[PDB]
């Protein structure tokens, strides 16, 4: 609840400074090429959980209505502005697994520890990850031209609105890169890239409990054959299926430009052409 | 009576396999011999790639069908195992194959078949052993220009391989190294091959030394060294870390501007440290800080990040550095020493195709070759290195084994009358697949005509007589002889022609092609079934 | 069911023909694109922008395709571009015409591999014959050069502007040569920095002795004009920054929560000192800049500049000489900003930029580029580009070679002359590639538009006589004119990888004999 | 395959097998140094090195030349800073080793394994005839171990 808080108002600044463009610079830039805005990172929900331990995940959640209606519209909102200009975010990735395990993390990145899930043995409290692009952002045989070829978003996932594959982010708030669903689901959902398997053993002890609470036939009752046991193993399997949104399993498959290309750093989320 | 797939046995997966082996052999039947033509695939998306070794084709052609499969895969090996003869052991694979097929295609016994091929194997390469000739007494670097020349027909750059051979051999004995105690192993592909489109072949160079793809991190860092002060350093330069999970807590502020000093005074030092050695000359594969960047200007040093790992392991075996995944000592104080550092003549990096690459040039301590390439586009180069990488195996073999084979087919031509006379000796029936056998072993010199496109049983019957003369007359050292020619079209004698193999080529080639028939012939049934 | 299920495959002459064909095409939609008399083309980006450019690389390099060899041959295009800049007015359409005639043997059943058996033979007299036939030049002149270049680029539209650019061109190519290298000194064209910008005109555009910035001071009271100013180049932020470690507080009493703030003020104010301690004017840096200290540095009245580009940054410290700084406590005076003959920062009309003239000897400068419109200006530096490029190349030889197609029958009927005197069936191969030589002049008459059979013809009996080599071919009057008056002059080089390329081209194709599709990896 | 870049091959090898990481201390339980003063920054650099040292000093003062080193995916592995002694220190060393293999190779071999430092001696070490890892398939390099004085059954 408090990570997507988080991720809905960090899209709104990008989205409200996007807005903020002037026509002349964002038709230079097209042009020219160079930073269009940068919302630096240490104004990323700076109250949360995961910037700072002056929160704590118990305290009182920012209360937000239409929580999934605005975080689907700033979020296809700004794609189409990256689509239609099309931009280029530091702070996306064409499949999250690589978060995890495959991306170079650069200079001040290399402390993160993944937790890949949500769980109080993790230290939650964690600096905003984006990629780090200043290669290519300054780079003269890597300019305008080169980066419309490869680098913008729709040479990967297909054009924002024409297309069904997800887009993720990197890990913004928690060390939790974000799924957002596309344009032609119906609607962009956005989820934590986090594993049913991992969603399951968050009840292990809750199994146990029952083991210790309910009578076996009282347990077999409910769950059916096998008790809770049986259905937690049984679950397990079918984690990938049961605990699973689609989007998730969505992302692009046929990669042209990809994620292994800068590392990933923290620092600011910004957008440049 | 199985479900999601059915069966199919006996003559029509018999004949279907041998449909499937045919197939894989016209797909590569016309790029083998000093006339063979080499193949081309756009992948899907239009990155194709132009290539005459089968084992890249094999290995970049997706197959379903199982006993191709095991071609491809047995093609990847004598690669592997040779490098060439992807021009040709998969051709003598499935023609084997083909006449063998054909014996039981009529009623013949499979497990027959295979006991005279288990034969067959053995008699050839005895009497292989029996048709040496040995490369010691030969010039060394003659037969070396030979042999690779004869290597470089069939491939895109055989026009020059004079030039490219002498670069070649160059480049071997430059790669020599003692092995065990009691061997001078050559290790290839130690040697160090970089790729750039630009200038002809003509203009490619190899490097007495290493060549780098990397550039000078700091463009205001000096760019060349004429000296030898050089390291190598696996660990990485930030600001030093914690590492695992240290809290830093601070219930005193007065220190922090300390703490948070200290925070790169560690990198600082260790720059200090390692710079009072006065070296010149550093890789590391970790990443390279800033603040390291502007000290080393202050050193004019010279310094390289992100370097890949086997290179610099070559660099201190060629430098005669020390790679130092650490800062360290038998006591506990990470020290460090001159006597870790490598060193060599010159390093520059060098724009060439407007890019700086970093050259290596002449280290002291072990010689180094590299080789630089360049040509029109990069689907040249990186071809041209595959068989630059295959030129390199064949040579480090003749020097791994002091022994030549004349090239242009004559093995088969002596190997399919000697076992055509040795079938003769079993008397069982197994002498008619010893008689396929050698049949079906005189593929190549027709593949040869055939990719020369004349007349190929005239040849072939030209090269039967004379082999059949060869063994006529035992008077044979004024009777005994070797070769036949392509591009005129007719006989020679491939040893004055220096048209030479290594023996170890078709050695592995026949028996890798023995098994692989082998397994492929006992199948007698296949059974499909569809995915879940 | 066998293969690769569903994907296509071809052999043989059919492939060869199809390649032949696609090349003919490839470079037939360019052959309007070569000479002073040539067409300019305009092209649709996927995305909707607008490029018009003469310079066929940029048009292949923004060409879309199905059959490869094209795409083989489109990158032949951009690496000789690369290497040499121009000559891709001309080099693929020797390329295919090359091939053109290349295809003639094919059905004379004549197996390739001789072919191209004869075409190594065929480049190395090639080659031979341009040095024979080349002529060394002094650097040092400067108006040869500027003659050079414009015999370089009166080629583009920019032909009504030679004067200015081959001056731009030679000033910022003399300018870079980075003598460290001993006597091997190097110049660089990324130092080279080109900026376009809009409205003025052609002749406002000039090189600039130093470097132009897009940005502007931090503060007011930084002053915008200086004569002499030090310049800091800070690698590093001017703020705080992360405690890398994860670090915490814990504080207890009530003055420990202000003092730490303090204590951050003090480390910024640290940091201002230990700058102003130079007695520095100028910083620039590539990260922010604390205002707190930027107050400092206003209090100091020293200018400063924030976030700046890296590369620029070089440039900058390439202007300027001195070298750039992530430690303040560690800055040495031998960077100092030094080596600034004028700061300033202009209006260009709704925007700042950065004014750094007047370095003693500057190393590193950029070239405004102040037109009509950026299609206009891109274009035009694409043009400089190759303007400049070549220099370098002269600057890299100082051999050069009278174009004009009169190199081009010189060696064409120098191959006859080997021609003739090389008995075989690799003869007729050899006179064919010497034939494929004479079509460029006649493809510069077809852009003038003149009788190209007569005209060649002559040519060709012009160059008979052995007494005149410099014999070429106009680009207006399409008449036969003698290069030492014409002065349309060339590098040896370029024409060397010219050939280089084209040859290398013929071989590459020549060994195929199949197409494979659907790889699926 | 071998971890070393520079042991190829051993005679009379002294092979001991060794369960414990080879890394920092982690305890079983959450445990974790507070970092709060000023010479905590170079002592732990200092005294971690001065650890694995001694973990390294002391093994190599059994004479052994043959490390044998398990998986411990569970919690950190052998350091490198460890291997960088030992490349110091010129010793074989192998990780990723299977926990059910350990029976087969103490089976084999005669080393019963080691799994605190105390408990290493040379009473244990086990010795070889000969062990290196071979080449063929061109690289495909292959570990071998011939001739023990205690012959396993296996």
């Amino acid at each position: 609840a408090h990570w997507k808080r988080g991720m809905l108002s960090f899209v709104a600044q990008m989205h409200e400074m996007m807005n903020d463009v002037s026509p002349d610079d964002l038709d230079r830039v097209r042009t020219e090429g160079g930073s269009l805005v940068e919302l630096n990172w240490l104004q990323v929900d700076p109250n949360s959980m995961f910037r700072s331990i002056h929160s704590s995940w118990t305290d009182p959640l920012q209360v937000v209505d239409d929580l999934d209606t605005k975080l689907d519209q700033y979020w296809t909102a700004l794609n189409l502005m990256i689509d239609s200009s099309d931009l280029i975010p530091n702070f996306m990735m064409r499949d999250p697994s690589h978060a995890f395990n495959g991306v170079k993390l650069g200079g001040d990145a290399r402390q993160t520890q993944f937790s890949r899930t949500f769980d109080s043995r993790s230290s939650l409290e964690w600096g905003v990850m984006v990629y780090d692009y200043s290669e290519l952002e300054h780079d003269p045989s890597k300019g305008r031209a080169y980066r419309k070829e490869l680098v913008t978003p729709a040479r990967d996932f297909g054009h924002f609105g024409l297309s069904h594959y997800s887009r993720a982010t990197t890990p913004i708030l928690g060390k939790m890169p974000a799924v957002f669903s596309g344009m032609l689901t119906g609607n962009c959902k956005m989820y934590p890239f986090i594993k049913g398997t991992a969603k399951l053993k968050t009840v292990r002890k809750l199994v146990e409990a029952v083991n210790h609470a309910w009578g076996v036939e009282k347990i077999r009752y409910a769950l059916g054959p096998g008790g809770m046991t049986g259905w937690y193993n049984r679950t397990m399997q079918q984690a990938p299926i049961v605990l699973t949104p689609a989007a998730l399993t969505m992302f692009p498959d046929t990669i042209k430009f990809g994620d292994l290309n800068y590392p990933v750093m923290i620092g600011d989320p910004m957008i440049l052409g | 009576l199985s479900v999601f797939g059915d069966r199919s046995t006996g003559e029509t997966i018999r004949s279907q396999n041998v449909m499937a082996a045919a197939s894989i052999a016209n797909i590569v039947k016309s790029s083998l011999g000093p006339v063979g033509l080499d193949k081309m695939l756009v992948d899907d998306i239009g990155d194709v790639t132009i290539t005459n070794d089968g084992a890249t084709i094999l290995k970049l052609l997706e197959v379903e069908h199982p006993a191709a499969k095991v071609l491809c895969e047995l093609a990847d090996l004598q690669d592997k195992e040779v490098g060439d003869g992807t021009t040709s052991v998969v051709i003598i694979a499935a023609e084997l194959l083909k006449n063998a097929d054909e014996l039981v295609k009529q009623k013949i016994h499979p497990t027959s078949v295979i006991s005279g091929y288990r034969l067959a194997c053995k008699e050839a390469v005895r009497y292989i052993n029996e048709n040496l000739i040995v490369n010691t007494d030969e010039l060394g670097r003659d037969c070396l220009i030979n042999a690779a020349k004869t290597s470089m027909s069939s491939k895109i750059i055989g026009i020059n391989g004079d030039f490219f051979a002498n670069m070649v051999v160059d480049a071997v004995l430059a790669i020599k190294y003692t092995d065990i105690r009691g061997q001078p192993r050559y290790p290839v592909n130690s040697v160090n091959i970089l790729k750039a489109h630009g200038r002809s072949q003509m203009e490619s160079m190899l490097i007495s030394g290493y060549a780098l793809n990397c550039v000078v991190g700091s463009q205001g860092m000096p760019k060349r060294i004429v000296n030898a002060k050089i390291a190598c350093l696996d660990f990485s330069l930030q600001k030093t870390k914690m590492k695992l999970g240290v809290q830093v807590v601070i219930t005193d502020p007065e220190k922090l501007d300390q703490i948070r000093q200290r925070e790169s005074d560690i990198t600082k030092e260790r720059i200090q440290k390692i710079l009072a050695t006065g070296a010149n000359v550093i890789l590391t594969t970790g990443g390279i800080d800033d603040m390291c960047l502007k000290y080393f200007v202050e050193a004019g040093a010279m310094a390289v990040r992100r370097v890949l790992k086997r290179d610099l392991k070559r660099i201190a075996k060629a430098s005669g550095a020390t790679i130092l995944s650490t800062l360290a000592n038998l006591e506990g104080e990470e020290t460090f020493e001159a006597a870790m550092l490598g060193q060599a003549e010159e390093v520059v990096q060098e724009r060439i195709c407007d890019d700086e690459l970093i050259l290596i040039k002449n280290t002291k301590a072990r010689t180094s070759a590299s080789i630089i390439l360049r040509g029109a586009n990069d689907f040249m180069c990186d071809e041209m290195e595959r068989s630059l990488h295959d030129a390199l195996c064949v040579v480090k073999r003749v020097l791994e084994s002091k022994s030549v084979v004349p090239g242009g087919g004559a093995v088969e031509a002596a190997l399919s009358i000697y076992l055509e006379n040795y079938a003769t000796s079993m008397g069982s029936r197994e002498q008619l697949a010893i008689a396929e056998f050698a049949r079906s072993l005189l593929v190549i010199p027709n593949t040869l005509a055939v990719n020369a496109a004349q007349d190929s049983t005239d040849l072939v019957a030209k090269l039967r007589a004379f082999h059949n003369e060869a063994q006529v007359n035992p008077e044979r050292k004024n009777l005994k002889w070797i070769g036949l020619d392509l591009s005129n079209g007719k006989p020679r004698d491939n040893k004055q022609a220096g048209v030479f193999e290594p023996t170890i080529v078709k050695v592995k080639s026949l028996k890798f092609a023995t098994e692989a028939a082998i397994t492929i012939l006992r199948i007698d049934d296949l059974i499909k079934l569809h995915p879940e | 069911l066998v293969l690769s299920q569903n994907t296509k495959r071809e052999s043989g002459r059919k492939v060869q023909s199809g390649n032949i064909n696609a090349a003919k095409t490839i470079a037939d939609i360019i052959r309007t694109c070569l000479g002073p008399k040539s067409m300019m083309k305009m092209l649709l980006d996927p995305m909707g922008g607008i490029v018009m450019t003469n310079d066929g690389n940029a048009i292949l390099r923004e060409i879309q395709v199905q059959h490869p060899a094209a795409k083989s041959m489109i990158e032949i295009s951009r690496t000789q571009d690369e290497e040499v800049g121009d000559g891709t007015t001309s080099v693929i359409i020797l390329a295919g015409e090359m091939l053109s005639v290349a295809e003639h043997f094919l059905e004379q059943q004549m197996h390739p591999t001789v072919v191209i058996s004869a075409y190594r033979k065929a480049l190395d007299d090639m080659i031979s014959t341009l040095k024979k036939i080349s002529i060394p030049v002094d650097i040092s002149d400067s108006d040869m050069m500027l003659n050079i270049i414009n015999s370089s680029i009166t080629t583009k539209a920019i032909s009504r502007w030679s004067s200015l650019a081959c001056n731009i061109a030679l000033d910022a190519v003399k300018m870079v040569q980075f003598e460290e290298n001993g006597r091997k000194e190097i110049d660089i064209k990324k130092y080279a920095r080109v900026e376009k910008i809009p409205g003025g005109i052609i002749e406002d555009s000039c090189v600039l002795r130093g470097v132009m910035i897009n940005k502007d001071v931090t503060h007011p009271r930084m002053r915008r004009y200086i004569k002499n100013p030090r310049i800091v180049l800070l690698d590093s932020s001017l703020e705080y920054k992360k405690g890398e470690s994860q670090t915490d507080i814990e504080i207890t009493r009530e003055e420990d929560f202000t003092r730490i703030l303090q204590m951050e003020e003090e480390y910024i104010q640290q940091l201002c000192e230990d700058i102003i301690q130079l007695k520095p004017d100028v910083v620039i840096t590539e990260k922010g800049i604390s205002d707190l200290a930027q107050h400092y540095l206003m209090r100091a009245n020293i200018t400063a500049i924030r976030r700046v580009r890296k590369t620029d940054n070089n440039r900058i410290a390439r202007a300027c000489g001195a070298r750039i700084v992530s430690r303040p406590e560690e800055l040495r005076e031998d960077d100092v900003g030094t080596g600034a003959g004028l700061l300033e920062i202009k209006k260009i009309g709704d925007e700042y930029f950065t004014f750094i003239t007047d370095c003693k000897d500057p190393k590193a400068c950029t070239i405004l580029l102040r037109g009509a419109s950026k299609e206009i200006l891109s274009e035009v530096e694409r043009n400089l580009q190759d303007a400049m490029q070549v220099c370098r190349n002269v600057l890299l030889d100082p051999q050069l070679v009278p174009g004009g197609g009169a190199s081009e029958m010189a060696v064409a009927h120098a191959l006859t002359e080997k021609s003739k005197a090389m008995t075989g069936v690799e003869q007729w191969p050899y006179r064919a590639v010497a034939q494929a030589l004479e079509v460029i002049p006649r493809t510069l008459i077809q852009n003038c538009g003149a009788s190209t059979i007569r005209l060649l013809t002559s040519l060709r009996a012009k160059h008979t006589q052995e007494n005149c080599e410099t014999w070429g071919v106009n680009g207006e009057t399409g008449t036969l004119v003698d290069m030492k008056e014409l002065g349309i002059w060339e590098p040896l080089a370029v024409k060397l990888q010219t050939y280089k390329t084209a040859v290398e081209t013929a071989v590459l194709l020549l060994r195929i004999d199949d197409i494979v599709s659907g790889h699926k990896k | 395959k071998v971890s070393n870049s520079g042991i190829t091959r051993v005679e009379k090898a002294k092979i001991g097998l060794i369960q414990f990481c080879l890394s920092a201390p982690k305890t079983d339980m959450d445990n974790q140094i507070v970092v709060s003063d000023y010479a905590q920054m170079d002592r732990v650099l200092r005294e971690e090195r001065a650890y694995i040292l001694n973990l390294v000093k002391q093994i190599k003062k059994t004479g052994c030349n043959v490390l044998l080193i398990q998986k411990s995916i569970l919690r950190d592995a052998l350091s490198d800073l460890a291997l960088h002694f030992l490349n110091k220190m010129k010793i074989m060393v192998i990780k990723d080793i299977e926990r059910e293999d350990i029976e087969f190779i103490c089976k084999t071999i005669g080393t019963k394994p080691v799994a605190h430092i105390d408990q290493f001696t040379a009473d244990m070490l086990g010795s070889a005839e000969l062990a290196e890892e071979v080449n063929l398939n061109g690289s495909g390099k292959l570990l071998k171990i011939t001739g023990c004085a205690s012959p396993g059954k296996t």
